[PDB]
C-alpha cells in the first residue's frame, strides 16, 4: 500500500508539470483537466494513507 | 450517375471516420508541443556551433 502511495504521488506531480505545460501554451482547458486528474489522485492517496496507518 | 455521387460519398464519410480518430489525437497533443519545441532547441544548438 506504500508503493501504491508513492505511484499515485508521483502520477500528481506528472500531472501538475502537464498543467503548468498547458498554461504556458494557453490551454488552460487542459490545465483544469489535469488538475482534476492531481486532485483524484491526492484524494486516493489520503484513502491510501488511511490504510497504511492501520496497517 | 447522380447513384453514384451518392456512392462517392461513402468516401467523403471515410474521411470524417479518420477526423473522429484524430480526436482522440488531440487530447494526446500535448505530446507534439514537447517534441516541436525539443527540435527547434537541438537545430538552435546545431545552428549555433
Amino acid at each position: 500500500t506504500e508503493q501504491r502511495l508513492n505511484q499515485d504521488t508521483q502520477e500528481a506531480k506528472k500531472w501538475e508539470d502537464r498543467a503548468k505545460l498547458a498554461l504556458t501554451n494557453g490551454e488552460e482547458n487542459l490545465a483544469r483537466e489535469a488538475l482534476a486528474r492531481k486532485k483524484s489522485l491526492t484524494d486516493t492517496a489520503a484513502a491510501y494513507q488511511t490504510q497504511l496507518a492501520q496497517q | 450517375f447522380e447513384r453514384m455521387e451518392n456512392k462517392v460519398l461513402d468516401m467523403e464519410a471515410t474521411s470524417q471516420a479518420a477526423g473522429e480518430l484524430a480526436g482522440f489525437g488531440i487530447e494526446n497533443q500535448f505530446a507534439q508541443l514537447e517534441a516541436s519545441s525539443g527540435v527547434e532547441d537541438e537545430l538552435a544548438a546545431l545552428k549555433a556551433s
